[PDB]
């Protein structure tokens, strides 16, 4: 159908509602519950755990064969998160990312599979040690590879570690304005590791003054993007409301890559939006539709139509990006 | 066996700890509270996907040698 219903708060769950909606409308992922894949890969046998993807797949399969204007009550998704994340039992309000990362930890782990190389073929191979322990249907969205590059400044050895990835936490490059890009840049900046934070370099051994660099070795078909809007000010946490630009279309990351390879061009397709004080704020879903490509926004219960044009503003706290096709030949 | 790993504090800069795979979690928050003065119950690590939780070893999320642990707060 439309996928248009809201969502009922259940008591300070805008915060889930606003990453539920996010996930209904990723794509794949959707599609997943709606052609019932994920029977072919929830455990049997002994110590099986499968109640938190079946009513996560149920509650997406509800959001779709719904009428418009209809309220979804995911009362019965809360409880299975709940008890395989005691953070969200009870009625507090959360942070949407927090919750994204205990959700998909447990849909995931319910349906999941279970020197002397160049750089890039370490790479591969570090990647392929990750698979052995970490596969999943959706894995195969989110997870990306980062490469973290670490040169001693005294015997010039180029340490290289490679750390997967679900999202991308980035600093705003704090000024009125300042863009997505910007952001990527100042992850990927090159670190100055002096004083007390020289580490230890097993060539030298001993601690020296080393130089590390974010780059991104693999990129997911799902990017997402979560903003640090904090600052810290004597054990008080303090919300960054600073307007970051982020493009709707045409997010080109290949500056940041580890080789300089093309595909990797993202578009936007959802928002999940913190509006308010850092406590006692509200979460909202600008969600693009798979189906008709139309933006709409997702406030709990209510479901309205948005033009593009309203997407971008300051409340943007976690960007959902997918990964665009590479260049059609002529 | 002790190891240098990093977290990605706030405002994008690392900061280095001297750890061992056996160290808790509780151990590295208290580590990096005396270094970005956040309390520990205030901190949230992630790596690779998962968000590093209390009663657990850095060993139990296979966090090797100069992997990156990624700070972030709250927003509720
Ligand atoms: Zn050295």
């Amino acid at each position: 159908a439309q996928g248009l219903a809201g969502l009922r708060n259940l008591g300070n769950t805008c915060f889930m509602n606003s990453i539920l909606q996010c996930l209904s409308n990723t794509r794949e992922l959707r599609d997943y519950c709606l052609q019932r894949l994920y029977m072919r890969d929830l455990h049997h046998g002994s110590n099986a755990h499968t109640a938190l993807v079946e009513e996560f797949a149920k509650l997406i399969q509800t959001i779709w064969t719904s009428s418009p204007n209809d309220v979804v009550s995911p009362s019965e998704f809360k409880t299975q998160i709940q008890r395989y994340a005691p953070r969200f039992v009870g009625y507090n309000q959360q942070d949407a990312q927090e919750f994204l990362r205990f959700l998909l930890d447990g849909l995931h782990n319910e349906v999941n599979r279970v020197d002397h190389l160049p750089d890039d073929e370490k790479g591969r191979q570090m990647w392929r040690k990750y698979l052995e322990r970490e596969d999943s249907r959706i894995g195969d969205l989110f997870v990306g590879q980062l490469k973290s590059s670490l040169t001693c400044t005294d015997c010039g050895y180029c340490s290289t570690v490679f750390d997967p990835f679900w999202d991308l936490s980035l600093p705003i490059a704090k000024y009125p304005e300042v863009t997505l890009m910007d952001c990527m840049r100042l992850f990927t900046k090159e670190d100055v590791l002096d004083g007390d934070e020289k580490p230890t370099c097993c060539r030298c051994r001993g601690r020296k003054r080393c130089i590390k660099k974010f780059s991104i070795q693999r990129f997911p078909k799902i990017l997402v993007l979560h903003l640090k809007r904090f600052s810290e000010s004597r054990i008080r946490t303090s919300k960054l409301t600073t307007f970051v630009n982020f493009p709707l279309r045409d997010l080109d990351l290949r500056e940041f890559a580890s080789e300089n390879t093309n595909h990797a061009v993202y578009n936007l397709y959802a928002v999940s939006n913190h509006s308010g004080t850092t406590m006692g704020g509200h979460y909202t879903a600008y969600c693009r539709s798979p189906g008709t490509g139309e933006w709409h926004t997702f406030n709990d219960s209510s479901v309205t139509p948005m033009s593009s044009s309203q997407v971008r503003t300051s409340d943007a706290y976690l960007l959902f990006y997918e990964l665009a096709s590479p260049p059609s030949r002529m | 066996s002790t190891m240098c790993i990093f977290v990605c504090t706030l405002t994008g800069r690392c900061i280095t700890l001297e750890v061992e795979p056996s160290d808790t979690i509780e151990n590295v928050k208290a580590k990096i509270q005396d270094k970005e003065g956040i309390p520990p119950d205030q901190q949230r690590l992630i790596f690779a996907g998962k968000q590093l939780e209390d009663g657990r070893t850095l060993s139990d999320y296979n966090i090797q040698k100069e992997s990156t642990l990624h700070l972030v707060l709250r927003l509720r």
